[PDB]
């Protein structure tokens, strides 16, 4: 088994742990971790890569024109 | 696939059930808040709640998102490996060639 | 600084031997499959029919990588100058 | 979810190898030959060859063919044609000037491209 | 009183010749002439020897001069070219690239 | 043995090209002897659509 | 008794997705050729790549003969036929002086 | 040494110089046909190749429009991205 | 930059040793099939006739990879200058 | 570009060791065939006569690949200059 | 690969009734094992047809 985006539930309505249990930490810590998390992982990585290449973009085509003189 | 799938499933279940726990804790009264009254007038919320509707509205929402924003996303992905590359100056058109008297 | 481009034509035919050394390393694994089928049928002849698919299945896959190892050395010579 | 299907005998494998051995036995049955006119050159040890005693079967099937036994041999003279032309070519005298100007499939010929 | 267009016995006798063929009856009977006079044995040898022959001719003598010569000397030069190609003195006597 | 000995002696004294290689001096001399055109470089790498799938093309440069 | 087997190929095709499969196959193959192989191989601007020994080995049964150039002379004959059918002036192209996109 | 970088001349100047080179290569064929004493039909069969090459260079030059200047193109220059300032939808404008 | 082409004639042979070195690795897989047939008949003599075809089949396949590796070594020398 | 042809005479002798390294690998298969036949005979003495033919077969024929692994190294020196 | 499949064979001959339960592992052992062979093969073919 071990399907993607899948989770089982017990009689108490709680998710059963497949590999790791993370329900010992308090609700405040869980809300702190998850207030900024989303259901998206790879898009943030691609966005950070794009921001790095934007910080390191080329401006030679502007240097030839004289925008830095 | 990777063996981290159950780890990601645990983390997804964590965030989902914690958001539900938050909604249970705050309880009723969300419709009186300002957030709800703005989401009622917010087009993002209209689109997002129309996506899950039946009658082909998932296909409609996905294709609309594509036609509107996904083209710019494709261009952005193509331009990620273009931002770092040396490019020449733009040969701006002199806007002189093309004029011709009518006869 | 100075820049000397060099085109080493000997590497056309060196890498052929370097890949050729690896073409036989799958064979010892290839024979493992048929040895296993033999001894498994020696333990249970009646099962020899149900395992024979897994025997043929075990050969062509194990043999394939050897072929892929053989591809590069033949891709190395008859196209590159 | 829990269908409880009985075993189907048609999905088993207990006839393929018997059938193949039946076909092979039908093949080898046509290799039966009489004692008269029998001769087979054995190895130098005196032990039999491999391909030797399995020529009678093939030619007994050629006997039963109808068209291949009268057509498939017409490509065999071409082998002797090659045997003769190769020996002619191993020592053919040629012009040195023409060999130096137009070598066949030689490398680094700019007229070819490389 | 059959109401359909009854087909004669001889017509059925002839159609049976066409529909009573087996797979081997097609495969071997048509493959033997094909394999013998095909791209493998005869036609292939001919048509692929011609390429090398006329390559050698156009390299050594020229196609125009070759056309101007007689059919006998043409065939002689073609045979010499065929021998040069079959020999393949430059490939180490091997018909490989 | 006769053929290969003769061919080897001619390859040694440079009257015949080596095995598998087109030699320039011998080819030019044979062309001058037979009165034929000299072996040029008729290829055109800069022709339209010859090195389009080539990631490492060849650059035009007037020498 | 009526059957689409013997009375309607259209309704037979419609009632069997396994008859749609070859048609979709054909359409996809032709679309693939149109998108990729058309302009890169078959166009006159891209036809000399068949003379390459790496990307088109022995397309003419031999290495390509550049001294002869059959492609060049065939296409030159065809362009000459086009020019004769159109009655176009050869030397009119040489009287042109294109400007430059100054500034 | 060598470097992977931007094209030296603009597209318009590149096509202009290509058209001039094909004009030269066609003029040479024409001058050679005139020196050989060929007629119109023979000159056609001679230099149809260079004529077509010149016509293709002319087609490329006519096909390439240099870009127009506007705020979107200038912002794209500042962002250093390949951008079409004539599309409200991007890649989907091809199908819409 | 400057451009020096080099044609190393010595490289006609350096690969041949490597191609020759890889011919012996399949020999273990070769003998692994006869060893398997031996132990199989040693556990069930009656089945010796039905496993002999598998034995001959495996010897050829293991031997072929060694034989395939050999083609590079022999092709590397007698044609290339 | 310039073209420097070089003839590395040392490569006449380098490759000799490179091929020589592969001469001992088949030994493990060769001894394996006997290590099988011994245990098989210890499992069934009476069947020793029927396995001996298939005990010398793989014996000499794994050594045959060793022979061609060795024949190159001996063909590498006393004929090449 | 043949190590995995030989293990499956000897496990099936030891216990025919377990032939189906270990078939998923028979496929899982091959998929992400042949993949490592492909990553190596992917480099060797990526090493030539893209680098100038
Ligand atoms: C800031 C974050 C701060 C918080 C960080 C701490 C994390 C705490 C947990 C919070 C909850 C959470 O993270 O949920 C996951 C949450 C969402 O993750 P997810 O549920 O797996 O995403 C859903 C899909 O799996 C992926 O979603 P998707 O939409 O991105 O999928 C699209 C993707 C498809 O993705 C795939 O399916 C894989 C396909 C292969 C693609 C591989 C190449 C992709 C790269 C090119 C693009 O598409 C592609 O890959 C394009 C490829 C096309 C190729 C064309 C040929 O994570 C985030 O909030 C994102 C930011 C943080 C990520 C890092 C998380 C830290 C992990 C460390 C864990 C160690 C334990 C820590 C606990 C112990 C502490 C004491
Ligand atoms: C929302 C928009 C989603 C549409 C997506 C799309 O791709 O549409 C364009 C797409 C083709 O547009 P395009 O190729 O970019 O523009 C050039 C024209 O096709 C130029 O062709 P045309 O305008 O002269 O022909 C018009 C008309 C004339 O039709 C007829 O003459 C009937 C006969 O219909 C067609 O010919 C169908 C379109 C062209 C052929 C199929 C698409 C070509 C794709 C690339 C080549 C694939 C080769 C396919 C080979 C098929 C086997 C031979 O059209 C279609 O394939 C289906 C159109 C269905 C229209 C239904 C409208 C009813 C609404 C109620
Ligand atoms: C949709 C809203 C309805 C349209 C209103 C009715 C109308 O007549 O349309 C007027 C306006 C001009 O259209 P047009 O007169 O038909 O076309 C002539 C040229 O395209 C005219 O080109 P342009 O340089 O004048 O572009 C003007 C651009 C405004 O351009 C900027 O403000 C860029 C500087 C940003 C400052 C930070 O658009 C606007 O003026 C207002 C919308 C923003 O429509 C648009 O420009 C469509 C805008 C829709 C969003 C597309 C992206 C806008 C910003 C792109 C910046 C450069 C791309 C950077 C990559 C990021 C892309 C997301
Ligand atoms: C910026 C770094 C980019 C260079 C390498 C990219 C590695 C991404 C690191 C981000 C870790 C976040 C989790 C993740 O990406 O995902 C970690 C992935 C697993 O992701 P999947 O389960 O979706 O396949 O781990 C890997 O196997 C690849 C990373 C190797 C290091
Ligand atoms: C925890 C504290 C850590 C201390 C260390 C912090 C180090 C942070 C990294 C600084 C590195 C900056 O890295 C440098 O960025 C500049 C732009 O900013 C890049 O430069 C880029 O932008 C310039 C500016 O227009 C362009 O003209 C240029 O063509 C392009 O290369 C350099 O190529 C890169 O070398
Ligand atoms: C080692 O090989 C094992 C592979 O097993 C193949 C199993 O399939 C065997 C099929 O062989 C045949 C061929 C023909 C036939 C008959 C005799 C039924 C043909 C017929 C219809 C002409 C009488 C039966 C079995
Ligand atoms: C379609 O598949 C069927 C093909 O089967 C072909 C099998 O080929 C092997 C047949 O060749 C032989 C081998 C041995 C023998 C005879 C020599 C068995 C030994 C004998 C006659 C001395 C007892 C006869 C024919
Ligand atoms: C090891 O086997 C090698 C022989 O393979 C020969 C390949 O022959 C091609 C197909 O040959 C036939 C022809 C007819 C048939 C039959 C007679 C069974 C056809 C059928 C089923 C229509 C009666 C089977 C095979």
């Amino acid at each position: 088994g071990e399907l993607s985006e899948y989770v089982e539930v017990n009689e108490k309505g709680m998710p059963k742990p497949q590999a790791l249990s993370l329900w010992n930490m308090p609700y405040a810590k869980r809300r702190a971790l998850t207030k900024f998390a989303r259901g998206v992982r790879w898009q943030f990585i691609v966005l950070f890569i794009a921001l790095y290449n934007f910080k390191n973009r080329d401006d030679s085509h502007l240097l030839r024109r004289g925008a830095y003189n | 696939s990777s063996p981290l799938v159950p780890v990601w499933n645990d983390l997804r279940a964590l965030q989902v059930f914690t958001s539900q726990e938050y909604m249970q804790k705050r309880g009723p009264g969300f419709t009186n808040t300002l957030e709800y009254k703005l989401s009622c007038l917010n087009p993002v919320k209209w689109y997002d709640m129309m996506k899950v509707m039946p009658g082909g509205k998932a296909f409609v929402g996905t294709a609309l998102g594509l036609a509107l924003f996904g083209g710019w996303g494709v261009e952005f992905v193509k331009n990620i490996s273009v931002m770092t590359k040396e490019k020449p100056p733009i040969d701006w058109n002199n806007e002189k060639l093309g004029h011709l008297t009518r006869s | 600084a100075i820049a000397y481009e060099v085109t080493v034509n000997g590497a056309n035919l060196i890498g052929a031997g370097m890949a050729a050394s690896g073409v036989g390393v799958p064979a010892i694994g290839v024979a493992m499959c048929f040895s296993s089928y033999m001894l498994a049928a020696a333990r249970q002849p009646n099962m020899s029919a149900k395992l024979l698919p897994y025997c043929i299945l075990g050969f062509a896959l194990s043999e394939a990588l050897a072929l892929f190892t053989l591809l590069i050395a033949l891709l190395e010579l008859f196209v590159f100058s | 979810a829990a269908p409880a299907e009985k075993p189907d005998p048609a999905l088993d494998a207990t006839k393929a190898l018997p059938k193949a051995l039946e076909e092979v036995e039908f093949f080898q049955s046509y290799a039966v030959r009489r004692k008269t006119g029998f001769h087979l050159f054995n190895r130098a040890t005196g032990s039999p060859t491999i391909v030797g005693p399995m020529f009678y079967n093939l030619y007994n099937f050629v006997r039963i063919g109808r068209v291949s036994k009268y057509v498939c041999w017409l490509s065999l003279p071409l082998v002797f044609q090659r045997m003769w032309m190769k020996n002619r070519a191993t020592g053919m005298e040629y012009d040195i000037d023409l060999e130096n100007y137009a070598p066949f499939e030689a490398k680094k010929n700019p007229m070819h491209g490389h | 009183a059959p109401l359909y267009p009854v087909l004669s016995q001889a017509s059925l006798y002839k159609r049976h010749f066409f529909k009573n063929i087996k797979l081997f009856h097609v495969v071997f009977y048509v493959g033997a002439p094909c394999v013998t006079f095909g791209t493998a044995a005869w036609s292939g040898s001919n048509r692929n020897s011609r390429e090398a022959i006329f390559m050698v001719i156009e390299e050594r003598h020229g196609w125009d001069n070759f056309k101007k010569l007689s059919s006998h000397q043409q065939g002689v030069i073609m045979q010499e070219a065929a021998q040069e190609s079959l020999l393949a003195r430059n490939k180490g006597e091997l018909h490989l690239p | 043995n006769l053929r290969v000995e003769w061919e080897k002696n001619m390859e040694i004294q440079k009257k015949l090209h080596p095995s598998g290689l087109w030699s320039e001096e011998q080819a030019f001399a044979a062309a001058e002897k037979l009165g034929r055109p000299k072996a040029g470089h008729p290829m055109r790498v800069f022709e339209d659509g010859y090195q389009q799938f080539d990631l490492k093309p060849k650059l035009f440069d007037p020498d | 008794v009526y059957t689409n087997w013997q009375s309607s190929y259209t309704r037979l095709f419609v009632s069997k997705p396994w008859m749609w499969h070859p048609l979709a196959w054909m359409t996809l193959s032709v679309g693939i050729w149109w998108k990729f192989g058309k302009e890169s191989l078959c166009n006159e601007r891209s036809f000399y790549i068949h003379t390459h020994p790496k990307w088109a080995p022995h397309k003419f049964h031999t290495v390509y003969n550049w001294s002869r150039d059959p492609i060049k002379w065939t296409l030159a004959e065809q362009y000459a036929s086009i020019i004769r059918n159109t009655n176009t002036d050869i030397e009119a192209v040489l009287k042109i002086k294109l400007p430059a996109n100054a500034n | 040494s060598s470097y992977t970088g931007a094209a030296l001349a603009p597209k318009s100047e590149r096509l202009r110089l290509a058209f001039e080179e094909k004009q030269k290569d066609h003029q040479k064929c024409i001058e050679e046909a005139k020196g050989k004493g060929l007629k119109k039909d023979e000159l056609i069969d001679a230099c149809a190749w260079t004529h077509r090459k010149t016509i293709l260079a002319l087609k490329d030059w006519f096909a390439y429009r240099p870009p127009f200047q506007d705020r979107r193109s200038k912002w794209a220059e500042y962002c250093s991205i390949r951008h079409d300032s004539g599309s409200w939808l991007g890649w989907s404008q091809k199908f819409f």
